């Protein structure tokens, strides 16, 4: 943080403060005029309403714009400066030369469309990390050949400075400015900075198609909301009111699952094969009575047997409707059979095949009694009950006979059925399609609606009629323009909610765009759910196949992105590695030799000033060793981390550190990480690749075979 | 060119011209027998002739 | 009502209604609004007898 | 606003047109400005202001296009006034009940 | 039911339906001893 | 407690129909207040106060 950086930050703060002062003055003037117009307009009612609504809309816009007025700044090759913000601010007494450009204005288009390879006559791009009315700091980016003298938290410009650069920039521009609007897959290797390219692509796509996505919304899926953070940073309106974030464990609304499942169970629970298992399991609930059920009508004892239940189930399954909908057919046929048997024995020998006037009435009486019969309904509930996903899975896992019926493996046994895991969430979401709703209807709401409409009709009747007006001439009456139904609805709650929360609480919502980060972790069922929740097939998918820790994660993109958009998805892989040194890249490749025979890695074109280091740990010196290391590194400069299993208190687990980059990294005892399931090698690869400048290694006896 | 149309086609649980014609006929004439001749004829006589 | 009690909620309601009526340029004596507001808070719900 | 202020300043204190208003007997200064100063802005059928105002005054006489755009608010007001009474009657019936 | 399918109105049904008593009228009466006419300004009249 | 009768200036007489007077007084100026938009289209009007 050089003194020049501090001076620049102070100057930007002063400029933003001046902008906010002008905004406050405009707000005060608008509020004063709004109050005056409400009080003493003195004009026609329509004109008064128009002016009042315009002023109120302006005041609301100013209120919205208060949080983070200025996004960033653009420098033109002509030396001119452009400031992008939530509002357009112009100086009235300086020929309206803009002091702040609305982000939707054409002149602000380069802020989103411009790239290093293809700048739109822009030299440098800036972004302010706004916080309320204060700017914490800003990051600079050069839209051209890197200079190496700029400042930014990512420090990507400095690493790029340390042709190869032209080729990298051209590849990144080709990825970003792709004209496709369907499924796009980005898979760069470690150190290639594919995350930055993905964020830029998302910003460009959301800006270009903003007019047709402000109502569908955007869904962000991943371990961390960092993508949502950037969307809010560059597109605060969409992020605040249109963007929804959901970790793969939060697909089902209102169920914040966090528990993990063992590989033996997860690998099978996450596959499409489970769809057959779910269908069989719900079919099992269509069971039969082991012994005849005495229905015991009020007058004649009656019996249900296995054969009538057999026939009823056959009819229901023939219908093919969901469980709760085929319940109607099952109950209808059972009721008809029982009614016929009961009528045949009530009117003993007399009424059979007589005219409708007797047999139909007897049938109606029997059916009416049955509908109120408690034990008959209890029996109908004993077989073919009303089901919910939670109940279905809870009673499937906890019983050891139903798993055999459904064809599930013996491995997904667990004693407690209510202990949901992230792998059970997609099955809970899926089961809703299988089960459905039993034609649910509301009665109290209809009564309230009827009463309110009747009250509105009475109000309209209370007004004077045209037959006996006393005005000088005939004129429009309220009854000629509005009816009781519309007037009643005019005074109802009319609840309104933000699009973000409104969509977050709906399972059936279809989003305009889906952003997936670390996509290699998602299984077949997660992809099925996501593609069900986005019919437009507009996806931005980011990840690396070699870095998955979930055993059910995608083996390859084609295995996942081909059953929905075969031959229509676009694939782009970033090549060069510059965000990590050459020694770290060599270590990563050495680990990579255990994954695939070829495993084409991202070639490195940069080397660090100091090589990595390794040491042994003896007589339990790790406890003080980690403290000494972190004290030495943190106090010097930059951000340093310690990576290892939770067994060491001072270690950050690999499950959390995947999405971050650090100047210094210390991996402790890689053997334990290598022993952490089938993906231990991938975990160690990830942890080693997190390093950007310096890497330290602690091992017990000897370095891993690969190294 | 449109993904929504392709999705609708994928989720359309009807195949062949005759089956679709029968579905439309039973939709417009629920109480009439599902004869193929009428199923083909009504659609032609509804809009195109 | 929960925080302050029946007295303060009635004052709050009268103040809020008269605020709108004043801002919109209408002059009504507070007692007319008080007559209406009184009828709103005439019941007590029993939790335990 | 500035045209209205200038018109208010210009008129003599004993002129009948402004004497009728200032005494409080009838009218308001907005009507006087519209009659003499300038009509101002008018609204679309949607209720939104048209950017181009009616710079003419009824003393001078509006042009064809200005008159046509002005008719929108006049037509809207006839239905607006009729519809305004329904909500008032609804609330009045509630209050009486 | 009797003829057709219509049910027979019971005694309590005289006090429940839309037609019956315990019912208010939103429409007003028409009243005798009343007249109507145009109004013109009489400036010589007193306030009463 | 009600005090002066607004219409006459003297203390209210026993039997005054104060409630209906208050209701009429509150409801009469209701036409001068701003209302919800009369157009059927558009988004819900709760965003703007
Ligand atoms: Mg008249």
């Amino acid at each position: 943080s050089g003194r020049d950086y501090e001076d620049e930050l102070q100057s930007e703060r002063d400029y933003v403060a001046g902008l906010y002062a002008r905004l406050d003055a405009e707000r005060a003037q608008s509020q004063r005029r709004y109050a005056a117009a409400l009080r003493e307009h003195g004009g026609t009612a329509v004109e008064r309403d128009a002016e009042v609504r315009a002023l109120a809309k302006d005041i609301a816009r100013l209120n919205v714009a208060d949080n983070g007025l200025c996004f960033g700044r653009l420098d033109t090759l002509d030396d001119a400066r452009l400031y992008i913000g939530r509002l357009g601010i112009f100086d009235r007494d300086n020929d309206f030369e803009p002091l702040l450009l609305d982000w939707r204005a054409p002149m602000a288009r380069p802020f989103y469309v411009a790239t290093a390879a293809n700048p739109e006559n822009m030299r440098r791009r800036r972004q302010f990390h706004t916080l309320g009315r204060k700017v914490v700091d800003f990051t600079d980016e050069i839209l051209g050949r890197p200079t190496g003298a700029e400042h930014d938290a990512t420090n990507d410009a400095a690493l790029l400075a340390a042709d190869i650069v032209a080729t990298i920039q051209a590849e990144q521009d080709q990825v970003i400015r792709l004209d496709h609007t369907g499924v796009l897959v980005i898979e760069g290797g470690p150190g290639t900075g594919k995350t930055v390219v993905a964020l830029h692509r998302v910003a460009y796509l959301l800006y270009t198609y903003r007019k047709q996505m402000e109502r569908h919304g955007v869904l962000v899926v991943g371990p961390t909301p960092a993508f949502l953070d950037h969307i809010g940073r560059v597109l605060p309106s969409l992020g605040e009111s249109d963007a929804v974030f959901m970790t793969p464990g939060d697909f089902v609304p209102g169920l914040h699952v966090t528990a993990e499942d063992t590989p033996e169970a997860a690998e099978v629970k996450g596959s499409l094969k489970i769809l057959d298992v779910l269908k069989a399991a719900v079919a099992d609930r269509q069971e039969l009575p082991s012994e005849p059920i005495p229905i015991d009508l009020s007058d004649v004892t009656m019996r249900i047997d296995a054969e009538t239940a057999k026939w009823a189930r056959d009819e229901a399954r023939k219908t093919g409707l969901p469980h709760n909908e085929a319940r109607a057919e099952f109950v209808d046929v059972v009721t008809y059979v029982v009614t016929e048997r009961a009528v045949a024995r009530i009117g003993r020998g007399w009424l059979t095949r007589d005219d409708k006037h007797a047999w139909e009435k007897m049938r109606a009486d029997v059916v009416g009694e049955l509908e109120d019969h408690e034990q008959f309904n209890a029996a109908l509930d004993a077989l073919w009950p009303i089901l919910t996903p939670e109940d279905v899975l809870a009673q499937l896992y906890t019983s050891h006979e139903r798993l055999r019926a459904a064809g599930a493996p013996e491995c997904l046994w667990r004693a407690d059925g209510e202990a949901w895991t992230v792998s059970d969430v997609p099955l809970l979401d899926e089961l809703v399609d299988l089960l459905g709703r039993n034609k649910a209807a509301d009665e109290a709401a209809e009564r309230e609606r009827r009463e309110e409409e009747a009250y509105a009709a009475g109000v309209l009747d209370l007004m004077v009629d045209r037959e006996d007006l006393m005005d000088d001439e005939d004129h429009l009456l309220a009854q000629d323009l509005i009816d009781a139904e519309e007037l009643a609805d005019r005074f109802k709650e009319q609840d309104n909610r933000e699009l973000s929360e409104r969509a977050a609480a709906d399972r059936e919502w279809t989003y305009g765009h889906v952003v997936v980060d670390e996509a290699q972790e998602l299984s077949e069922m997660d992809w099925r759910l996501l593609m069900r929740r986005c019919p437009r097939r507009s996806f931005t998918i980011v990840g690396d196949l070699a870095q998955r820790r979930s055993p059910a994660g995608a083996r390859s993109w084609g295995a996942m992105l081909d059953s929905y958009v075969p031959g229509r998805w676009v694939y782009k892989s970033l090549s060069v590695n510059y965000r990590t040194p050459a020694e770290i890249m060599a270590v990563a490749a050495a680990v990579l030799a255990e994954f695939a025979p070829d495993a084409t890695p991202p070639d490195s074109v940069r080397a660090c000033g100091v090589a990595p280091w390794a040491r042994q740990v003896t007589d339990d010196d790790i406890a003080s060793a980690i403290a000494e290391f972190v004290s030495e590194e943190a106090g010097r400069e930059g951000t340093s981390v310690v990576i290892g299993p939770p067994d060491v208190p001072g270690t950050v687990p690999p499950s959390e550190t995947k999405g971050l980059e650090f100047d210094a990294v210390l991996v402790v005892e890689p053997e334990r990480i290598l022993a952490d399931g089938p993906r231990g090698a991938a975990e160690l690869y990830v942890a080693l690749t997190r390093a950007t400048q310096r890497l330290g290694v602690l091992y017990r006896d000897a370095l891993p075979q690969a190294l | 060119f449109s993904e929504i149309m392709m999705g609708t086609l994928e989720k359309d649980t009807t195949s062949g011209t005759d089956e679709a014609l029968l579905d439309i006929y039973r939709k417009l004439r629920p109480g009439e027998p599902p004869t193929k001749e009428s199923a083909q004829t009504l659609l032609e006589n509804l809009f195109f002739k | 009502l929960r925080v302050q009690g029946p007295r303060e909620v009635q004052i709050h309601l009268v103040k809020e209604v008269q605020e709108v009526y004043r801002a919109q340029g209408v002059s009504i004596h507070d007692k007319h609004i008080e007559v209406i507001v009184r009828q709103m808070l005439r019941r007590v719900t029993i939790i335990d007898s | 606003e500035e045209v209205g202020k200038a018109l208010e300043e210009f008129y003599p204190a004993d002129n009948p047109i402004i004497t009728i208003v200032k005494s409080g007997a009838t009218g308001n200064l907005t009507q006087t400005r519209t009659l003499a100063g300038m009509k101002g802005l008018v609204t679309n059928p949607k209720g939104e202001f048209i950017p181009r105002p009616i710079k003419s005054s009824f003393r001078e006489g509006l042009t064809v296009l200005e008159y046509f755009i002005n008719t929108h608010g006049a037509r809207k007001g006839l239905a607006d006034t009729a519809l305004r009474t329904a909500d008032s009657g609804y609330l009045t019936r509630r209050l009486v009940d | 039911t009797g003829p057709g399918n219509r049910p027979l109105k019971s005694l309590s049904d005289l006090l429940k339906g839309k037609q019956g008593r315990f019912r208010q009228n939103l429409l007003g009466k028409r009243v005798d001893y009343s007249g109507r006419s145009v109004i013109v300004v009489g400036p010589q009249l007193k306030l009463h | 407690c009600y005090g002066r009768s607004m219409a006459t200036g003297k203390l209210v007489d026993i039997g005054e129909a104060v409630g209906i007077v208050a209701a009429q007084s509150i409801g009469e100026p209701g036409t001068q207040l701003t209302m919800r938009t009369f157009h059927q289209g558009g988004v819900t009007g709760g965003a703007d106060i």
